[PDB]
């Protein structure tokens, strides 16, 4: 006789094989794939002819809402209905449903395509003890540049067109993570500063090179409401502006590479 | 520590199974050259006269040979075993029937053993056969022999370092490792498997589910048996200068039929042949050998696969003298 | 059919080749020229597989196997049924993988994000080439490559390993395995940390960037930081194959013995022999 | 290129932060120090470290286990130092070689191995408490401890539980570099080829999948680092363009997508399942399956191939074959 033999050529291991698959598909479809839908759902459609009710399917695919209670007050519940009311300066290139849209105006200023930001909260991200998290070193006075690294303050910023666009006057540090996230520059011949995320900066000994946008386009980098603070949505606006340059800084950037 | 391409590869299984030999051409060449030193057959002589059973005084094994034939054998033997020492290695030069020197009596036993291999172990040696040279390679002490503990260097013509010396306890793990293709397997497959027929090499179950009655507690073989078998198989591989897929489809090591090559069955017979030689011919020689020949347990040196094969899948790349020296078997 | 935030991102542009011609979506999928070529190769490769499999003895999915040619065919074309199908499928596989990789670049460009994912995806494509192209070329025969069968490809890995007596002693494999193990541990640690911070339980408040750093500083004395754990994970994972590739390529073209013996370079230093 | 995703161009230094726990704050020992070269690819601060009872307990048990192993290894080269260092990889502390069933083996044949395994186990338990406690002390969920628990359970399966289930200490994993590796082959050989164990297959799939997922997730967060995608907690509570773009990269590529929270659940789950699948495979092996290849043949799954060289009958089964 055999250990594990159940009968017909049923044996224990054979049954556990089925159970194993079942457990995996259950967790994957009924749990994980519904956790995947806590943002962006329900899917939207141009000009829904009529919907007296959401499809049953739109109810079935969603998890029950969860509520985060935020560290500095308030709550957030997901999923939740978040239409984007904001007008998009885009036009259909064709009537076909999967056709690409295209900017009717200045995509960088209009914030469309790779220049889009998200509707983040207009709140200043905070440290664990309640202070503004991302602040200029003019303010974060006990923070410094590590010995060995370029101090960019004073250095020219050179834009994609090789033209100098301004002068770095400060660095903004993440006081929660001890990590620089933006440079601030005086924009040449304008009377404004602009932040630029450090990821768009090639930091050299004698200059900061920025290939995402041309010198002219620094004029229109999003402006902050305060000089020494920045909100989560502003961070999105500023970052997105340069990202948009990667596709839109010149006419030829959107066309085929090769 | 690397070997430059090209590699010589063969196929020993259905395409896409990655079965076959992987050989470094320079190593094969070096072995071919070593093995090419096999002396050629002495010229044939005409069988004239009485059997030396009449002619000579103390001929026990080869008595049916004529004088010319017999002296040809003695000349061949001297060349294979004791070329540097000459006839007197075994003979009193004033009495050729004298059994006074131990190599004489050992040699008589070796004529019997050799005729036994060629007559009774054709399953293994087929029509290639063995001569004294296959093991001895021109010295009285064969280069690759085994005691009841692992010894180093494998080739005893090489001089041991102090750590290699069997007395040096701290060198034990390396003496074992170099017998099992450098693995760390903590088992000596010679004394476990090849010195006698006490142990079963097969460890893998032949049923899908565990049979009630052999599958729990002390009913079970210890897992150590599976290590030991792997150790034997590392050793067999290194001894023949080959890899597992020369014999097995690793899909199922325990299966035969399509899952095993013809060489695996020849290897099975080799295990039985080696055990016979050891139990019945070589181990008893400790009664006849000087103490200087014996191991630390009073064991005579005995044989494993390497004793003949010396790193080649066929000893001496399949060279044969079987037709040249019928005296040595097969004996009808 | 669009995520609620998706429409603003769906602009023209970003292609490597083709421009406006294939710059559109089918459902959620971006197409592009490389979507067209991916589909072409998948369709071909999958047709060849079906045809080959139909010519064989089985329709059990565990048992079907499409195998390379015998060694004797060297690096030449084999008859369809005896290796030729395998050779064709390998070409469609490479074509599909590389198209998939280049399609990812076009998607990255359109979104204004880095090309890190298609780059990371080159590593598995490279390893496929090591097994199927480079090592067979070095050994002089397509017949050294692995078969296409769910279980049969395991039998090839098995025999390949045992051709070198004990593959576990292969130094490139030791490195490969170590990265596989660290990477799996690290992914559980990284995923667990982020979940533990966003989901403290009861009605406790979501925690902070500072808590993440504090947790690992407490438990092991070092926190690598939030951006850096992602760089590390990409590094650990990639080096599973980048280091493994050396151990694979070495076996045969640069080492013909068992792998345990290779360590003779150490064991047999005469100083301590 | 975004150079930040390669290394930190300008490092910041600032006052060192401490997040207070519900207990144990006074058990943080050490002064932070900063490595500039470390700071190029990670946070530059090393230390302080938390001490605590469970951590200290872990070190005590672990060290004992290690001393039993090292002493037994030293005995193996007969306390020759140079040979010890030479042969270290090859040296090991082994389970019983003889079959004692579940009998406590003699010290010389598995007794020390058993002792070292016990202390290792207490070591792993103490550390799990530390991993669990620190999360609770800092007001965090316990997801890490639950992932760690599955890994510990796997070690118990191969070290202790499987030997107990078949009734033999001889089946445990030796301590040693090459020796613990040789076990993998011996165990697979004994049980008819682990390639044919479905739970070995599941484990591998999840382990390869961890490789896939961390390469994909790591690369995805570096690709959107320009938008602050690394700040994953606030991207969870307030979706930003970083993870909108990340989600859309994947939706456009493979047709479906995760969120920035849920991709960490996928990662955590894949990681867990490497160890869960492995354990189940080990628990079935020997208990209920003796030869995994034959089990697959029994259930019709195994592939078969033509003979290339002649099919070779077992000589042992031949008429008149010796034993
Ligand atoms: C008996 C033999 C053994 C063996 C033999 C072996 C060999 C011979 C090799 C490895 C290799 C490797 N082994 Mg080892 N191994 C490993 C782990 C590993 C891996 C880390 C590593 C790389 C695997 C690989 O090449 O994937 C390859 C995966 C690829 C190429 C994936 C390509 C994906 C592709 C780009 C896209 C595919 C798309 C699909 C077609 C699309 C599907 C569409 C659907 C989903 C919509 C572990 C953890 C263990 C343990 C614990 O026992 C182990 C034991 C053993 N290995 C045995 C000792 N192993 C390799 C190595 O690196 O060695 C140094 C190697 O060559
Ligand atoms: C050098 C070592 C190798 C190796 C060793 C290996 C082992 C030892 C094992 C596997 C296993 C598996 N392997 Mg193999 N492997 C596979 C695919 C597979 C799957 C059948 C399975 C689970 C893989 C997994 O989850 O990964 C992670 C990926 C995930 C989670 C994403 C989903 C991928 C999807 C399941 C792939 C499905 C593939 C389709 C069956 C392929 C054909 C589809 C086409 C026709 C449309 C591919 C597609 C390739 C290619 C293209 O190179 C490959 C190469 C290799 N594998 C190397 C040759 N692989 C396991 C198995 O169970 O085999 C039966 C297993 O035990
Ligand atoms: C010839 C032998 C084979 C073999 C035999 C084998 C066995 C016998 C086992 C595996 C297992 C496994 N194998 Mg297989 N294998 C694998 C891959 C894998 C893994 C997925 C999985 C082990 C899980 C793991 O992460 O352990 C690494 C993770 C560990 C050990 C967890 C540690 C956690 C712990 C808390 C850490 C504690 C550390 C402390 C500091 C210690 C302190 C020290 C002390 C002294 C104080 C691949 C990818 C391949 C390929 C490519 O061929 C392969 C081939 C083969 N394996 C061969 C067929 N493999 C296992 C399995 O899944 O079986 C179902 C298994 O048991
Ligand atoms: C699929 C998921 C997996 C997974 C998961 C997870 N893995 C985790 C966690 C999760 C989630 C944790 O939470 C926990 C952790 O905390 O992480 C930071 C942990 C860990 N995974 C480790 C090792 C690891 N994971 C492996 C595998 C997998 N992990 C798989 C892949 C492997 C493999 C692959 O072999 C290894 C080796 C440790 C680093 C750590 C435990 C430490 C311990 O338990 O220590 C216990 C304590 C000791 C042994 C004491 C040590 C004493 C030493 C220093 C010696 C001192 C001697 C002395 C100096 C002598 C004095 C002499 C005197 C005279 C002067
Ligand atoms: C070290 C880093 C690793 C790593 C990394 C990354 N991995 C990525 C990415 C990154 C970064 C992606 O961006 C890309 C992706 O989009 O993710 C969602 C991807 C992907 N990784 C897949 C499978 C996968 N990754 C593996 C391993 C690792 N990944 C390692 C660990 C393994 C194994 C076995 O380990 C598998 C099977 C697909 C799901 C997906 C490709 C889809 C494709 O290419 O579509 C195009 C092609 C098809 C849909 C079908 C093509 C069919 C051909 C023509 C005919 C069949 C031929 C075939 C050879 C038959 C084999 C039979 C078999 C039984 C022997
Ligand atoms: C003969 C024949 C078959 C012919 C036809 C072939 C065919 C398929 C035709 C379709 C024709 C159509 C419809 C269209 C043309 C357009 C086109 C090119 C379509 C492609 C169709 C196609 C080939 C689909 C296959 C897709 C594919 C390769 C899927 C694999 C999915 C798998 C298994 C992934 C493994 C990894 C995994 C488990 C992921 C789950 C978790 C996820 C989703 C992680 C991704 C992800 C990560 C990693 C983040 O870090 C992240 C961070 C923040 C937010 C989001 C994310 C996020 O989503
Ligand atoms: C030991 C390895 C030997 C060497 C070298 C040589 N001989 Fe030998 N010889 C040996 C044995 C065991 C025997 C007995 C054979 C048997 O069938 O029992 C012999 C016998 C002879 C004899 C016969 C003497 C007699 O009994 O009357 C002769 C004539 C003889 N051997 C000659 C001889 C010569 C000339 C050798 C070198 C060329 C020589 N032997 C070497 C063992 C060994
Ligand atoms: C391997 C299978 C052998 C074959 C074939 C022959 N011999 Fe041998 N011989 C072998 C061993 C393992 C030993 C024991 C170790 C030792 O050297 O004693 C021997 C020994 C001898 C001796 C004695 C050597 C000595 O101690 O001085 C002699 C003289 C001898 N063998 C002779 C001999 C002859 C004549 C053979 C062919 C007929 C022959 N041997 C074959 C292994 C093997
Ligand atoms: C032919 C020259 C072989 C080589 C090379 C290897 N193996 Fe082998 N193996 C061979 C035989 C003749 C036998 C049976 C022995 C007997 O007395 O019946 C075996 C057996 C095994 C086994 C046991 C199978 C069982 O039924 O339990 C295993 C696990 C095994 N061999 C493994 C193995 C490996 C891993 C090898 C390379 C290191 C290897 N073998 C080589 C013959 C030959
Ligand atoms: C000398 C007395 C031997 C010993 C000891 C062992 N083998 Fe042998 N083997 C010997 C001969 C003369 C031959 C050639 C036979 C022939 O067919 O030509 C062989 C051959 C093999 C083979 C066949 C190789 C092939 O066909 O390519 C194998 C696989 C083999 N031998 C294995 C083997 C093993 C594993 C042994 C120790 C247990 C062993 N042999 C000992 C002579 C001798
Ligand atoms: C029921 C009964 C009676 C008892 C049951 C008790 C029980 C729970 C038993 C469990 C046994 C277990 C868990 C066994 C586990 C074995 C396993 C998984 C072992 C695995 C691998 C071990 C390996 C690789 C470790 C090798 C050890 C070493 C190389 C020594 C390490 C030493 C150091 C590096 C020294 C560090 C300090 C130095 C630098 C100064
Ligand atoms: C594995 C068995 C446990 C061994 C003892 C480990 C010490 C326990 C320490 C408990 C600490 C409690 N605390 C502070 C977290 O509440
Ligand atoms: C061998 C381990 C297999 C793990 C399972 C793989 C999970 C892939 C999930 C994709 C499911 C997608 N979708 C949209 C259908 O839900
Ligand atoms: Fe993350």
């Amino acid at each position: 006789m055999y250990h594990g033999a159940l009968a017909q050529h049923l044996d224990i291991a054979q049954l556990v094989w089925y159970a194993q698959w079942l457990v995996i598909w259950t967790v994957v479809l009924l749990y994980l794939r519904r956790e995947d839908r806590r943002e962006g759902y329900p899917l939207v459609e141009p000009l829904g002819l009529v919907k007296l009710a959401p499809e049953d399917g739109q109810v079935y695919e969603l998890p029950y809402p969860k509520t985060f209670v935020l560290p500095h007050g308030g709550t957030v519940t997901v999923p939740r209905r978040r239409p984007e009311t904001r007008e998009l300066k885009l036009a259909q290139t064709d009537g076909f449903e999967g056709a690409p849209l295209q900017p009717t105006g200045n995509p960088l200023v209009d914030a469309v395509g790779p220049a889009s930001y998200a509707e983040r909260a207009e709140v200043v991200d905070a440290t664990v003890d309640g202070k503004a998290k991302i602040v200029p070193l003019r303010v974060a006075t006990d923070f410094s540049i590590a010995e060995g690294d370029v101090d960019p303050r004073g250095l020219p910023v050179v834009a994609a067109d090789g033209v100098e666009a301004g002068t770095v006057t400060d660095l903004w540090v993440d006081r929660s993570e001890h990590y620089f996230r933006y440079l601030e520059l005086s924009v040449a011949g304008s009377a404004r500063t602009a932040l630029i995320p450090l990821g768009f900066c090639d930091v050299k000994k004698d200059k900061i090179v920025v290939t995402s946008i041309l010198s002219e386009q620094f004029a229109n980098v999003p402006r902050l409401q305060s000089r020494d603070q920045i909100t989560l949505r502003e961070e999105d606006k500023v970052s997105a502006y340069y990202a948009g340059g990667l596709l839109y800084a010149t006419p030829e950037r959107a066309e085929s590479l090769l | 520590c690397f070997e430059p391409p090209p590699a010589t590869t063969t196929q020993t299984g259905f395409r896409g199974l990655s079965m076959g030999e992987v050989l470094h051409p320079a190593t094969v060449k070096a072995k071919k050259e070593r093995d090419a030193q096999y002396p050629p057959a002495l010229a044939a002589v005409k069988a004239e006269g009485p059997p030396v059973s009449q002619v000579y005084k103390n001929v026990k094994v080869l008595g049916n040979l004529t004088e010319a034939e017999f002296l040809r054998t003695m000349t061949a033997i001297t060349e294979w075993v004791s070329p540097q020492e000459g006839c007197t290695y075994c003979h009193d030069e004033n009495n050729l029937a004298s059994e006074a020197k131990y190599p004489y009596v050992v040699a008589r036993r070796m004529l019997e053993m050799t005729r036994a291999i060629n007559t009774n172990w054709t399953q293994h040696v087929a029509q290639t056969g063995v001569t004294c040279y296959t093991c001895h390679r021109g010295t009285p002490l064969p280069p690759y022999v085994r005691y009841l503990e692992p010894t180093l260097p494998l080739n005893n013509r090489e001089t041991p370092t102090h750590v290699e010396r069997v007395e040096t306890r701290s060198g034990y793990v390396v003496r074992l490792a170099k017998y099992t293709a450098y693995s760390a397997l903590n088992y000596d497959p010679f004394t476990m498997f090849l010195a006698n027929d006490k142990r079963q090499v097969r460890v893998v179950p032949q049923t899908a589910l565990p049979l009630v009655g052999v599958s729990r507690g002390k009913e079970r073989r210890p897992l150590s048996d599976a290590y030991a078998t792997f150790a034997l198989m590392m050793s067999i591989s290194d001894s023949l200068g080959t890899n597992c897929t020369f014999c097995h489809n690793a899909q199922t090591f325990e299966s035969w039929g399509k899952k095993s090559t013809p060489q695996r069955a020849i290897a099975w017979w080799g295990i039985r042949m080696v055990r016979d030689l050891n139990m019945n011919y070589l181990a008893p020689l400790n009664a006849s050998l000087p103490a200087s020949r014996l191991g630390r347990q009073g064991e005579a040196p005995q044989a494993d696969c390497r004793t003949c094969h010396q790193g080649v899948t066929k000893p001496l790349f399949g060279a044969s003298r079987l037709k040249d020296y019928p005296e040595l078997g097969p004996i009808k | 059919a669009l995520l609620s935030f998706e429409r603003k991102y769906r602009v023209r542009g970003g292609t490597l080749i083709g421009g406006d011609l294939f710059d559109f979506w089918v459902g959620p999928y971006f197409v592009g020229f490389f979507g067209v070529s991916a589909i072409f190769f998948i369709f071909l490769g999958v047709s060849l597989i079906g045809y080959a499999a139909s010519q064989g003895p089985t329709w059990d999915p565990f048992a079907i196997s499409i195998n390379p040619p015998d060694l004797k065919y060297g690096l030449g074309a084999a008859p369809l049924l005896e290796g030729g199908f395998w050779q064709a499928i390998t070409v469609c596989a490479l074509g599909a993988f590389i198209s998939w990789m280049l399609r990812e670049v076009e998607i990255s460009r359109k979104l204004g994000i880095g090309w890190h994912v298609p780059l990371a995806f080159c590593v598995p494509i490279f390893m496929f080439c090591v097994l199927q192209v480079f090592r067979p070329l070095l050994l002089g025969s397509w017949g050294h490559a692995f078969p296409y069968g769910i279980l049969s490809h395991l039998d090839w890995v098995n025999n390949f390993g045992y051709q070198y007596l004990n593959w576990f002693y292969n130094p490139g494999h030791m490195s490969s395995v170590s990265f596989l193990f660290v990477n799996a541990m690290a992914l559980g640690l990284h995923g667990g940390l982020i979940l533990s911070v966003a989901n403290p339980g009861d009605g406790d408040k979501v925690k902070t960037a500072e808590h993440e750093n504090q947790y690992f500083r407490d438990v092991v004395g070092y926190s690598i930081g939030a951006l850096s754990i992602h760089r590390l994970g990409l590094f650990l994972a990639s080096n599973i194959f980048l280091t493994g590739a050396f151990g694979t390529i070495a076996s045969g073209p640069f080492w013909t013995r068992g792998w345990p013996e290779w360590w003779g370079w150490w064991l047999d230093i005469p100083f301590w022999s | 290129a975004d150079y930040q995703t390669i290394y930190t161009q300008i490092q910041a230094r600032g006052p060192h932060i401490t997040v207070s726990g519900e207990w144990g704050d006074n058990d943080r020992v050490g002064k932070p120090f900063y490595s500039y070269w470390l700071g190029k690819i990670g946070d530059a601060q090393i230390g302080p470290i938390y001490l605590g009872a469970s951590g200290i307990a872990a070190f005590a048990f672990g060290s004992t286990a290690i001393l039993i192993i090292l002493f037994n290894m030293a005995a193996e080269v007969h306390f020759d130092p140079l040979q010890f260092f030479r042969q270290f990889f090859w040296l090991g502390l082994y389970p019983p070689k003889a079959q004692y069933g579940m009998g406590i083996p003699p010290l010389h044949d598995g007794g020390w191995w058993l002792m070292a395994g016990l202390f290792m186990t207490l070591s792993l338990g103490s550390w799990w408490i530390r991993v669990y406690s620190r999360a609770r002390a800092l007001g965090l969920g316990t997801h890490i401890a639950w992932n760690f628990a599955a890994a510990i359970f796997f070690v118990l399966c191969i070290g202790c539980i499987h030997p107990t289930l078949v009734g033999s200490w001889s089946e445990g994993v030796p301590f040693g570099i090459w020796p613990h590796i040789d076990w993998l082959t011996a165990f697979s050989i004994r049980y008819g080829n682990f390639y044919y164990c479905p739970w070995h297959g599941f484990s591998i799939g999840f382990a390869y999948g961890c490789g896939l997922l961390f390469a994909a997730h790591g690369a995805t967060i570096l690709a959107v680092a320009r938008f602050g995608g690394d700040r994953e907690i606030e991207q969870i509570t307030d979706r930003g363009t970083a993870v909108e773009r990340a989600a859309l990269f994947w939706r456009w590529t493979i047709g479906f997508n995760a969120t920035i929270e849920s991709v960490h659940r996928w990662g955590w789950f894949f990681s867990l399942m490497v160890m869960v699948s492995a354990s189940v495979g080990i628990l079935l092996t020997g208990t209920f399956v003796d030869n995994w290849y034959l089990w697959c043949v029994k259930h019709g799954a195994a592939p078969d191939y033509p003979a290339y060289l002649p099919a070779t009958p077992d000589p042992a089964s031949l008429p008149g074959a010796p034993k």
